[PDB]
């Protein structure tokens, strides 16, 4: 009911996200699915108790918030190269 | 995950460098005359692991030095080596290394001789499993009394912050300002595409002004512009179904709150009647939810229950620690210290709690203390502590040592 798994399964980069987000990579945000993520959260194997919903529900937030970071990054640096071309 | 070794140096009784000798994965039980050291060794491991000595004021900091005798001493530490074998801490070694070392001005944490921040440290223990919410991985008995003593009320917003309630508004809210903050972002990168698109459109048509007949290279590279910006439009489709998703988690969340709440209750409850009865055979206990407004127990040791007010002395104690019991075993830990949880039980109730920890052992480690003989017989592993010139010192006895060194001593009670 609150420790499920010990991770390194499906939500284990959640659980991460959501405690020590410093050790989460850009690989990790990016191959994230987000919407099996919160499938799996909404609908456990097992009900989990109050404190681990809170917890991954900001695993979800925080690697979503990630996604956010890196796909402004990238336009911004997409708009720049195309301005960049034409002179 | 359980605790391999630990090492202390400085740190109150502990001048010197005190190496303890690795513990059992199982139930480790420490001995030794009254006012030797013992509760200074749970705290050397609170100083480390627990978030009660997270933050130290300076003159609290200077109090945990070894003030004992000759060179007044400057620096401290204390060092737990995990195991990590079933690697529930978030790092991918067999062993781990914690060591916090003080100073007059410095309190540092190191992570396998990494510096590391105290909000390292709290984020590496709660994703093992070690809740800031949870208040028993350590019992002694200024906890079994506070619980036992405890107003309704009380008894509820433990049980209440256990089950969650605390934890999840608070990341419910971080949750929500970083929703906002990244509402921001998706509005900028929906900018950042539609000028894209607006250069993609000047582009085509400079590109369709020459071929009836602006550098080359965005001419050059038009098909490349066009492609990468259908996959920057993936990305931002991904975000926007991440977005629903959260939206449905939130909601769903929000309206299963009290069933989550609820269930954790029930199964406390559930436990604590099964704690109890395999404590004191043939009784009975159960909570009782009040006016929600409070929390009370309900014993029988007999059909005709008693509350926790009107209850004897050593039989409040042991209830409020059958109560601990449930909680635990309802939010388990990997390992647990207990300093001295049977010192105000009976005879009989320490050879019950001794039972327990039996069973208890074979999948949690346990490092206790006591000056009574009933705990020695469910341990696995024996130290003993020695105190001269002021100094704690800690060694490895067999049982029969522990048992016959507990069994004439005269210091405690």
């Amino acid at each position: 009911a609150h420790f499920v798994l010990s991770k390194r399964g499906p939500l284990a980069k959640i659980w991460l996200a959501a405690h020590w987000d410093k050790k989460l990579t850009k690989a990790h945000v990016f191959e994230c699915n987000l919407e099996s993520s919160v499938e799996s959260i909404i609908s456990p194997k097992v009900k989990m108790a109050l404190r681990t919903s809170g917890h991954l529900l900001l695993g979800v937030v925080r690697i979503y918030h990630r996604k956010a970071k890196y796909l402004l990054a990238d336009c911004n640096e997409a708009f720049i190269k195309i301005k960049m071309a034409f002179r | 995950m359980y605790i391999k070794q630990v090492i202390i140096q400085g740190f109150r009784s502990y001048r010197d460098q005190t190496i303890v000798d690795p513990f059992s994965s199982k139930h480790n039980v420490i001995v030794g005359r009254n006012g030797s050291g013992k509760s200074n060794f749970f705290y050397a491991i609170q100083f480390v692991l627990s978030d009660e000595f997270s933050h130290l004021r300076p003159e609290q900091r200077l109090a945990l030095l070894h003030e004992g005798t000759g060179p007044r001493v400057i620096s401290a530490f204390v060092e737990i080596i995990f195991d990590n074998s079933d690697n529930r801490l978030p790092i991918d070694k067999e062993e781990v290394s914690l060591r916090r070392v003080i100073g007059a001005k410095k309190d540092q944490y190191f992570l396998d001789k990494k510096m590391v921040t105290k909000n390292d440290v709290m984020n590496l223990l709660e994703s093992a499993g070690f809740s800031r919410s949870n208040p028993y991985y350590i019992v002694k008995q200024g906890k079994i009394n506070q619980m036992a003593t405890a107003p309704d009320s009380q008894r509820l917003k433990l049980l209440r912050e256990v089950a969650g309630t605390r934890v999840y508004d608070e990341r419910k809210e971080e949750s929500i300002s970083l929703m906002k903050e990244t509402e921001g972002k998706r509005e900028k990168i929906n900018e950042l595409l539609k000028y894209i698109e607006e250069r993609l459109h000047t582009l085509e048509e400079e590109k369709e002004e020459l071929a009836q007949y602006v550098n080359k290279k965005a001419l050059d590279q038009f098909v490349n512009f066009s492609e990468q910006k259908e996959k920057l439009i993936k990305r931002q489709e991904e975000l926007d179904r991440g977005y629903k998703s959260i939206m449905e988690l939130m909601n769903v969340l929000e309206l299963r709150k009290y069933e989550a709440i609820q269930l954790t209750f029930k199964q406390v409850s559930k436990n604590f009647s099964e704690v109890f009865q395999k404590l004191v055979p043939g009784g009975k206990a159960t909570l009782v939810m009040k006016k929600f407004t409070g929390v009370g127990i309900r014993v029988s040791f007999t059909g005709e229950m008693r509350e926790m007010q009107q209850l004897s002395g050593g039989q409040k104690s042991l209830v409020a620690l059958a109560l601990i019991f449930a909680i635990q075993k309802c939010d388990p830990a990997p390992f647990y210290l207990f300093d001295q949880i049977d010192q105000a039980l009976d005879a009989q109730h320490r050879k019950a709690v001794s039972d327990m920890i039996m069973e208890l052992a074979v999948h949690a480690q346990f490092i206790t203390t006591t000056f009574r003989p009933e705990l020695l017989e469910s341990a696995d592993k024996f130290y003993g502590v020695k105190f001269r010139n002021k100094v704690s010192h800690i060694d490895v006895i067999t049982a029969e040592m522990a048992k016959d060194f507990v069994e004439d001593d005269t210091t405690h009670g």
